[PDB]
């Protein structure tokens, strides 16, 4: 009588995004492009950038 | 860049390379910044010559001196129209991307002349530092690496 498949049961990834590890590059290597030189505009604005 | 892309796949026998291919499709990819920095160089051509003429008889006060040779208004006025048209030449190379307009325009037989002339070729090259820094100082910084290197071959060449 009773149920045989209720429903189905969500299970968790044991990955979410700390692998993937050139998704995981790109964290680092994209935090890491904002703080070098960026040169695009002129050199005497991006001397004064802390 | 074509012209000497096509020349030296004349010297040999085959066509042009992947390669060279390549540096034409950047070329072309770069050149509408090319322009821009053209348009800056034209639209900043007063200033530009004065401020780079005045630091070289700032620096190099001997041409301006009685036994120099841009002695008088009339020869320091052609002083300046010598640096006008280096900077002419200047934005000539920025836009072609080759140095030939600027070679064989004003550079191919340009100490011999100086030497006729009796004009000093390091107080040209001074001023033509000048303009380098000056133009340096007007662009944007890594154009400005762009528009100092050509001003650099234009230096080098002089001396
Ligand atoms: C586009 C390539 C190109 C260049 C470079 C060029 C130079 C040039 N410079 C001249 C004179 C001159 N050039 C100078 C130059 C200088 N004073 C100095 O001490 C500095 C080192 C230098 C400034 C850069 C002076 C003082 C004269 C007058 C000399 C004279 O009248 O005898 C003359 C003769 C008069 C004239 O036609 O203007 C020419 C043709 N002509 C050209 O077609």
């Amino acid at each position: 009588n009773d149920v045989v498949i209720p429903s189905f049961k969500p299970v968790q990834a044991r990955i979410q995004s700390d692998k993937t590890p050139i998704l995981a590059k790109a964290i680092a290597d994209l935090a890491a492009q904002a703080k070098q030189m960026d040169k695009s505009k002129p050199l005497f604005i991006e001397l004064g950038r802390s | 860049i074509v012209t000497k892309s096509i020349v030296n796949a004349d010297a040999e026998a085959r066509y042009l390379s992947p390669g060279e291919l390549d540096r034409i499709k950047s070329f072309v990819a770069g050149g509408q910044q090319r322009l821009r920095i053209a348009q800056a160089l034209t639209d900043n051509r007063e200033r530009l010559v004065k401020q780079a003429g005045d630091q070289l008889f700032q620096k190099r006060p001997d041409v301006v001196s009685p036994g120099g040779n841009a002695y008088g208004q009339e020869m320091t006025a052609t002083c300046l129209r010598d640096l006008d048209y280096y900077l002419r030449l200047v934005t000539y190379g920025i836009v072609a991307g080759d140095v030939t307009p600027i070679e064989e325009i004003g550079v191919i037989g340009v100490r011999e002349m100086y030497k006729s002339l009796g004009t000093p070729i390091e107080a040209v090259g001074e001023g033509v530092r000048a303009l380098k820094n000056a133009a340096s100082t007007l662009l944007s910084a890594e154009d400005a690496a762009e528009a100092g290197s050509y001003f650099d071959y234009v230096v080098g060449a002089l001396q």
